[PDB]
């Protein structure tokens, strides 16, 4: 058995988590090249490099190797590399609740076009650089060992994957599907099942092998529209290829393919969800917990006023403009400047609540943290993303019923009002048991 | 061999790092040791020579950058509308004054030319813009010469720099500047053509030819930090660090985040040869974030920022039963938490008082709730004073302050001899207190609780009011007081230059 | 009297060297800032700068002071600064017969757009620096004394010129024309008669002082169309305006300037031509000269084996691609590359038929040169300019039939019928003796 | 202390430039002065010790700019056809052989290998090109390692060079290059970048570390010469002149016209610390054209470009009345004069006869030429021969050329003692031939006018044979090539670079 996933990202980690909860623990094959990925995971990209398995110690921003007296600053959301003040690279951050490690670093030339994305991963090692052409397109990526040899060189103009591994010798794979499949083959992972999150590569790997025999399984989690994607419909329409099964955790798409398919065509829809492991039960308390890069919140000092018995915490770790820290007058209002991780923990367990309120960019995940700890969210229609974790019921208009929150938001006055509102977010996000793929499943899962 | 030191700009108000330059250049005096003061920005609003005079700085001391390519030197401004009007053409009609802008038509064409004065009752104009049909079309400005002008013409019917020009003492051109975007973006000098600031400010440092003992000291890094640190590496390069250099809300034990401006100094530590930190406290922990973090082991000096003159016993009588608080009001001042604390430690004690001297914003909010609470008329109100002499008319000072990189007004209080209660905080609270001996230094929670600290100001208050203690740790609060005032400072001051050149 | 002249060219050099010819020799000024005029001409924007009056030594293209170790390249048309390879400035030659010398550098930003202009003088040095700004339009333009301190400093946008001379107070004129007639009062010429070219600034300073004492001309070149500018327009209307007599000298230009106008404004125009200076008579020696910057000669294939008797002399300032010089084993053609300045003239001297026939840019005013020497020129309807000097029973087709080409002046043996063509070649030139001349203006004094 | 030759490229057919390079190694090694030889151009369609090997350089002494930064020796190609296919993967079906081009093909992935040999009858491959489904994605370089790849992509169904890449004796990425439009654009070191070769050649100049007293000789200079100038001011810099350095038709006494691609170094020459020329006839000339034109007086050296390790005596015969010439055969050597010359003198004297050498373009036109006109074959044309032993058997060496900046077969002709008949023109005529003493100087005007030019050969061509004087000149082509012996050369450089380090 094996998950073969297309991405890394919090959808697949969801299907992945889910699964091995369930009893699933197969090796899974991330095929994107990316560097920070879960102990659980490997990548034919990243396998061969040399790598040591189990460090995390990235780069930090001012790590990056540079010429002699190049400057480097940057803030919260990117860095940079000058020389004499002229712009040379971009340093991205990688996503993680620590802020400001590298990710990947990209280099201009002096007209300030892209020509090197250098890559690092985890353990803070450049594993790749991508080289472009004129139009900004990619030219190639190579892969290095730790001894800076070259693993695999991938042209993506012609698809051809040039992969050299140590003491063997060279050989060329016309495709990214018959790379995975050198890949599957030479860790001689069985094959039963093969449990995959998408259209791309991740199936082609399985519409290619139908001489061999199995039946896999794909956990289709994008969204649906006008039709199916031309390739889900082969899916249905031809018999013999190894994947005859749709899982589809999303209800409301999940009738919307229900919709678009033919009576005849939707015995292959199996329907499911995920499940979330939480960090604690909820407790129905006083308190508030919004976390904002910079003013200001939708409509705080609308409701702070209007309901004076919750106490409301603000967090960033950037300053607070005097615009806001003109409401902390409200003896009612409690506020963290350049908050701690350490400090944004706490007011985690301290809220009952987190209003999506704020306006720009999201910070560190506090849509999904809030969900991990059962704090009931609710905002305007102006939410910072994610949209899975709100429920329709719960979510406002941008200040058209500007309030309509604060009552309804106090139908927190006791244990079973709110019981409901938390599966109202609950069901929102597709929660189910562990038991419910338990049973879903192995009317499939055999071998 | 000089010590030139780096700054960006000045003005007439200007802030700590102004000062501690201007400070450190009366010490570098007193040890015969030769130094100049590079400040590299455009100021023309003044003439440069009366900011660098008014915060202490000899003419013999002031290299401008944008001067620095001409023979002309820094000077007051001594040219006169007499002076201005022998140069200029015709004769004019009217005069108008309002204020220091005075300014003469010539209406037979449409024209005038309008002064603006250094004081208003004198005659020395700074600068004349000439306009012609309504037009600014030219503007001059004087120390005893003209040392620059600038060309304008309308866009968006808005007046526009396009061109600045430099003179020397003749009035044959030196160099001069395209401005686009209210930036320079072009230089062009007889011999010499250069793109940006930063390499013009890299020319500038060529034309010093610094050598093996001379001291590059840069006290500001915004732009020009990298072209610094280059052409300094034959001489012996430092970097100065006012306020706090790093975050601990944003660090953890593996990644530390440095401040701002300090970040690329850091960083390239290896291409300096010296740091200067303000309190001894700062050496310290820096030295070991060096350590703990990037392994690099730069050597690091302390040398405050200020000095006492002389420890200052007063002749008078104690007055027992008092207070005070000196600082530059704002909210980050917390003397809400002072303004309370000693409400509720008024019940206790007798006709205390205590006075606020400094001004500014929230200024508003103090006078708010000093009269409905209870000590109304004995806590004080209005603003600025000299406190040079007065602090010790006093007993103890009070500071909430959450940061201090180096107290100033603490600097004076322990010579002028007043106990001190503060939390424990860097740098200056740690460095001017011990918690026997001088005062109390207040643990600190992570976050704002009010009544917190209120009743934790008052549980040391009343220690020392309770005898003996008041006046005994007020007496020796001086045998710490003797390490910073000025024979102290020029010691290392000194000290430092003759260990970083035997190197 | 005076000379009012727009710009310095040609046509303005003709135009003075012909009155004095007629012992109108009197004080001229030239608006245009040239750094380069020749020694009986001044101009107001370079007179006050104090270079030594006479000296001509120009810059040569690798003399262009350039910041330390900046390399200096060029070729005969052009000449540029380069750091590190990469393009600075752009050197533009004075148009002389002597290459590559500095009239103008442009210096470039590091994206490339021009900045500023630095223009140089006759006597080898920067007298003007214009500066640009964003659309690469001309901001301002400085112009210096020779020991460093600004004398003039003109807006482009505004137009005020800024005029401090040494020891002087700082004026602000508001126009050219006003800064004109200060230099005109000042220098305390007299203004009887002020002789101009053309209807820019020239003209707009005689319309300037119409309520003063003396009147004046205009001598018009410029060629004409459709119909007459407003501005010579205001004048024939006009009858106390300053000027009211307008010459044009060629004919080709006013036979029109009549026909769009009526007879009433028609007392007011006079006419002439040129009074050139010839070298040389033309002796018919059977040689001809061709001066080319690169080959083909259009159908010079085709002359040549019909004129076994034309010697055919090609001449080039560079070297010649073996297209061409395959024609040498063609027995009556001789050829000279890397042509010196001296061995040229000598050509000049030793042919007396300039064909024009080469293609493309055309070499230190050849055609005038061959004009000047008494050469008869034909050249092909590419007939580069000059046409100026070509009578056109003398061009001929662009190349269709080469035939007719040369039994036109294969037919000129003797001694009358080449005069009949040098004539013709003269009279289209619109060559007149000094006698008119001094007919023509002999009524205005 | 070492000296540093600086060129552009080198090939098969090199010439000139690099052929005087070849014997100042030669010349440098016996006197004990280690030289460096660099070549700065990319040259992969040949391993570039192969071409350096060709003209009699040691491995040891090249530097090759793109091989230097890594830690690969410059040697020969030794990696055999059984080695490529080694590192391949799989078994090839068949092979393919025409010239020294071998591919081999493996249908079963659709993909084949291109092998190109060094020679055809060995084994060795200098490149392997992958194609990939007819289409061409990588290309290695091989001498005894891979030390080069290259990768493509089709464009417009054309494979294109985007990249490439130079790596380690042990496969690691040493930096590779983007390549846009022919050119190189971008090159990626470690903890380099650099936007230019300009500035490419700079960081390899600087990882050289010139100290004072080593000598760096510019041979070429076209696109490197700045910036060879400014990283040679720490060190000695010296210019050589291989040319004639100016045109002489595009000058006057007002203004001269350098040769191009001296300009830079001539104009710039207050940065050079010594030139070099071929003969003191051009060292006199430049000389005072500099003094001239720019005031200036920059030492100038004159060493050969060749020499005589000995002078050759014949083997005791002479046919009676025979001449010799030796050139490549082209437009400007002109020897279609001197066939025709000497058939007049075999009018006037029976037993006269001539013969050419010498190989090239544009003279196929010669062999129809030889007695088309009649003449009858006592001229005699010989090909390609290698002349060191076969000079003396003549009585006369001739050259018609119009210019030569010294000359190798001139010194070798006299080293034979041929006296010697051309043009008086600069520069080797008029340092090989005293004129009288071994032979006669041809004036010439200044345009090229014919039946004169034969008729000056013939008539100093009896006077150059009848009589008494011929060995009585053949005297003083051993009279001046004395001065041209092998010792003697390596004195000149010896002293030459002995006076430089003294300044
Ligand atoms: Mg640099
Ligand atoms: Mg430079």
């Amino acid at each position: 058995m094996i998950q073969l996933f297309d991405y890394y990202n919090q959808e697949t980690q969801d299907l992945h988590d889910s699964l091995l909860a369930a009893g699933y623990a197969c090796p899974t094959i991330v095929i994107e090249a990316n560097g920070f990925l879960p102990d659980d995971m490997i990548s034919p990209y990243t396998y061969f490099l040399g790598d040591e398995e189990g460090v995390d110690h990235p780069l930090f921003f001012n790590q990056v190797p540079v010429p002699p007296f190049w400057e480097i600053t940057g803030d919260h959301q990117v860095a940079r590399v000058s020389d004499m003040g002229e712009e040379r690279a971009r340093i991205h951050y990688a996503s993680q609740a620590r802020g400001r490690l590298v990710k990947q670093v990209d280099w201009l030339d002096k007209k300030g076009q892209l020509r090197l994305s250098e890559r690092y991963n985890k353990q803070g090692r450049c594993f790749a650089k991508t080289a472009y052409k004129s139009g900004q397109e990619a030219f190639n990526t190579t892969y290095y060992s730790t001894d800076g040899q070259e693993r695999i060189v991938e042209n993506h103009v012609t698809g051809d994957i040039i992969l050299t591994l140590d003491q063997e010798p060279l050989r060329i794979f016309k495709s990214r599907v018959d790379f995975i499949r050198f890949f599957l083959e030479r860790l001689d992972l069985d094959l039963d099942h093969i449990l995959f999150n998408s259209l791309a590569y991740s199936f082609l790997v399985s519409h290619s092998l139908t001489g061999r025999a199995g039946q896999d399984i794909l956990f289709w989690q994008e969204p649906l529209y006008d039709e199916l994607p031309g390739n889900m419909q082969l899916i249905l329409d031809n018999s013999q290829l190894r994947t005859q099964t749709i899982v589809i955790p999303d209800l409301a798409t999940y009738e919307k393919a229900m919709s678009l398919a033919a009576a005849d065509q939707q015995q292959k829809f199996l329907h499911l969800g995920y499940h979330y492991d939480f960090k604690r039960d909820n407790y129905l308390r006083k308190d508030a917990l919004i976390l904002t890069h910079s003013d200001q919140i939708e409509g705080l000092d609308t409701l702070v006023q209007s309901l004076p018995q919750l106490v409301f915490r603000i967090a960033a770790l950037t300053e607070m403009s005097p615009k806001l820290l003109s409401m902390l007058s409200y003896k009612n209002v409690v506020l963290y400047q350049n908050a701690s991780l350490k400090q944004i923990e706490q007011l985690y367990l301290e809220s009952d609540i987190y209003l999506d309120i704020n306006h720009g960019g999201q910070v560190l995940q506090a849509v999904r943290k809030a969900f991990e700890n059962n704090l009931l969210i609710l905002g305007f229609e102006q939410t910072l993303h994610d949209r899975h974790y709100i429920a329709q019921q719960h979510i406002f208009d941008s200040s058209q019923p500007a309030q309509l929150a604060s009552i309804l938001e106090e139908a927190l006055c006791g244990v079973e009002q709110m019981r409901s509102a938390l599966q109202a977010q609950g069901r929102h996000a597709n929660d189910v048991p562990v038991s419910l793929y338990q049973e879903t499943l192995q009317s499939l899962l055999g071998g | 061999s000089t010590v030139y030191n780096i700054n960006l700009g000045i003005g007439w108000a200007s802030s700590g790092v102004e000062y501690a330059q201007a400070y450190r250049a009366q010490i570098l005096r007193r040890i015969q040791q030769p130094a100049k003061f590079i400040f590299m920005d455009m100021i023309l609003a003044d003439n440069i020579q009366h900011l660098t005079e008014n915060i202490g700085f000899l003419d013999e001391e002031i290299i401008w950058l944008y001067n620095y390519f001409t023979d002309i030197k820094i000077a007051p401004t001594t040219v006169t509308l007499d002076q201005v009007l022998a140069q200029v053409a015709g004769q004019p009609e009217r005069s108008e004054k309002e204020g220091k802008i005075v300014r003469y038509f010539y209406p037979q064409d449409d024209q005038f030319i309008t002064c603006y004065l250094r004081q208003e009752d004198q005659d020395f104009v700074e600068h004349v813009e000439y306009v012609s049909r309504g037009r600014l079309i030219r503007k001059d400005y004087f120390s005893y010469v003209r040392y620059a002008s600038e060309y304008f013409a309308p866009h968006n019917d808005a007046a526009t720099l396009y061109q600045r020009r430099f003179y020397h003492e003749d009035g044959s051109v030196a160099y001069d500047m395209l401005i686009e975007d209210g930036q320079e973006k072009l230089y062009r000098f007889p011999d010499r053509i250069f793109y940006s600031k930063a390499e013009l400010v890299r020319y500038f440092l060529q034309c010093l030819q610094l050598q093996a003992d001379d001291v590059v000291i840069l006290d500001r890094e915004t732009g020009i930090g990298q072209v610094v640190f280059e052409e300094s590496q034959k001489a012996k390069l430092g970097v100065v660090v006012h306020a706090e250099h790093f975050s601990e809300n944003a660090s953890s034990d593996d990644y530390i985040l440095w401040n701002n401006f300090y970040d690329y100094q850091f960083t390239n530590a290896d291409k300096v040869d010296f740091f200067i930190v303000a309190t001894e406290a700062q050496k310290r922990i820096l030295e070991q974030q060096f350590q703990h973090y990037s392994d690099k082991q730069p050597q690091i000096a302390t040398i405050p920022v200020g000095s006492l003159d002389q420890l200052t016993y007063p002749k008078e009588p104690r007055k027992p039963y008092s207070m005070i608080t000196a600082s530059r009001l704002a909210t980050e001042k917390h003397i809400d938490w002072l303004v309370a604390a000693t409400v509720q430690a008024h019940a206790q004690l007798p006709e205390l008082t205590l006075d606020i001297y400094g001004k500014g914003s929230e200024e508003d909010k103090l006078r708010r709730r000093i009269e409905e609470a209870g000590a109304q008329d004995y806590i004080r109100l209005k603003g600025h004073a000299d406190l040079s002499q007065i602090y010790a008319g006093y007993e103890l000072y009070l500071t909430a302050s959450t940061s201090e990189g180096f107290g100033l007004t603490l600097m004076e209080a322990v010579g002028s001899g007043l106990p001190l209660i503060g939390f424990d905080v860097r740098y200056g609270n740690q460095t001017f207190i011990d918690d026997g001996k001088n005062g109390y230094l207040l643990p600190v929670s992570s976050n704002h609780v009010e009544d917190q600290i209120i009743a934790a100001f008052v549980e040391k208050i009343i220690a020392l009011f309770s005898q003996g203690r008041q006046q005994e740790m007020s007496q020796h609060s001086y045998q710490v007081a003797e390490n910073y005032l000025t024979s102290r400072v020029e010691a290392a001051w000194t000290q430092l230059l003759k260990e970083v050149r035997d190197d």
